[PDB]
């Protein structure tokens, strides 16, 4: 999945 | 005569109440804050200047002295949390807001300078400068039919400022202030200086590091396509922001990745993902990895711009945590990807870079590069060829890895690295 | 960021 910073 | 001044000095012509002996010894402060090596920044504080200065901000009638306290106090606020807190107790933001209204533009720069140091200490000074108005005469001085007109350094201060207000986190700036700021900033995204396209790539950067809705205010305001153009720029302080901006964005839907997709941002990445600075390539390799979390046919735009070979070669060899970026990406991608793309991935040479990096002692990596061979092994079953593969990773050097990997420490990565070792190489 | 004027 994404993945944020 | 106002140059190298003792702060007892300063004391005795600010307390003088002769507004000439006052300009003079506020100035003679101003020089003393101005100085690179350590400016008594707490002695001046400890004074008990901070209020007397920001008395003299209200003197109309002495416009000089408006401008040395002005600057004196933004030398102050630019130090530490407390010192910039000193200038925020000492009254100084509903005071410098109404000096965004003078006349004399040299005044009302300092100004938006200094409230761009009180907001950019942090969320709560953020919100409060917000919460006494500041946006409205902030945006006002931007109300021109071309800011080419303005005064260069003007208009590099005002950018700067607000992106100090859409700057921080927890909160995030309120979101009826950043509806209010965002047309000005997509202006200011379409100006010719290089120093306000930096700031206001910033600006969007922190707007977009948040939630989808966050993402949505941006990419529905139309700046992708602008942001992936000044994605292509040559200045490095132009290409990092814009760079992180579009990296943010990707963290959202599949359909606000589109977007980026759309305007042709994938082109940029060759260089991107070979540039000689080691933080645009990691940026860039994360960013990747988050498109090939995405869809199937976004994995294929990946495919199609040839992107494969530069994740290939990021894999082989880049900083570290560059590759660790790499690796998730071909996790995703074998997660995500159907079996075709998954053997042109093979086919490209990922398998003896993978193996490669499972003598790395990051226990996080190493699951992430199990897995990608998990992915590829399924994929691999349902063509019949995992014994190609299984001999493929052990002609590179793979299979020994990962069975030294089963007297691993982590847990799941030596269950894993059993299961791989059971089912393929047994 | 904050910046002092010099």
């Amino acid at each position: 999945e994404k993945r944020p910073r | 005569g106002t140059v190298n001044w003792s702060v007892e000095d300063i004391v005795k012509g600010i307390n003088s109440n002769n507004l000439e002996s006052q300009l003079q010894a506020t100035q003679a402060a101003r020089k003393l804050l101005s100085r690179e090596k350590q400016p008594p920044i707490d002695n001046i504080i400890r004074a008990g200047l901070i209020p007397k200065f920001v008395s003299f901000l209200g003197k109309t009638d002495c416009s000089p002295i408006q401008f040395e306290s002005a600057w004196a106090l933004t030398n102050i606020a630019s130090g530490t949390s407390e010192q910039t807190k000193a200038v925020v107790d000492g009254g100084a933001i509903p005071a410098f807001i109404s000096l965004l209204a003078s006349p004399h533009a040299h005044i009302s720069e300092q100004a938006v300078w200094a409230l761009g140091n009180i907001a950019g200490d942090g969320s709560a000074f953020r919100d409060l400068v917000i919460k006494h108005g500041a946006i409205d005469p902030l945006l006002a001085l931007l109300a021109v039919p071309d800011l080419s007109t303005l005064a260069c350094g003007y208009l590099r201060n005002l950018t700067w400022t607000l992106s100090n207000l859409c700057r921080n986190k927890n909160p995030a700036p309120p979101l009826d202030a950043v509806e209010q700021i965002l047309p000005t900033l997509v202006r200011l995204l379409h100006h010719n200086d290089p120093e306000v396209l930096a700031d206001s790539c910033w600006a969007i950067s922190y707007l977009t590091d948040g939630p989808n809705e966050r993402i949505e205010m941006v990419v529905k305001k139309g700046v992708v396509p602008q942001l992936v153009k000044l994605l292509g720029a040559t200045e490095l302080p132009i290409v990092t922001p814009a760079l992180r901006a579009i990296g943010n964005i990707v963290t959202g839907t599949d359909e606000q990745t589109q977007k980026v997709i759309d305007a042709g941002a994938l082109a940029v990445f060759p260089s991107l993902l070979t540039n000689p600075k080691t933080n645009i390539q990691k940026e860039a390799t994360w960013t990747m990895s988050n498109i090939t979390a995405g869809r199937q046919d976004q994995i294929q735009q990946v495919v199609n711009h040839g992107l494969v070979p530069f994740l290939v070669g990021v894999l082989s060899k880049a900083d570290f945590k560059t590759q660790k970026e790499a690796a998730w990406a071909i996790t995703n991608y074998t997660s995500g990807g159907t079996v075709e793309q998954i053997v042109y991935l093979v086919h490209c040479g990922i398998i003896e870079p993978l193996m490669n990096l499972l003598s790395a002692k990051d226990t996080k990596i190493i699951q992430v590069i199990l897995d990608a061979i998990s992915n590829i092994f399924q994929a691999a079953e349902k063509l019949g060829e995992t014994e190609k593969l299984s001999i493929m990773i052990e002609e590179c050097g793979g299979l020994d890895k990962i069975e030294a990997l089963q007297r691993h420490e982590n847990e799941s990565v030596y269950k894993a690295s059993l299961n791989l070792i059971e089912k393929y190489f047994s």
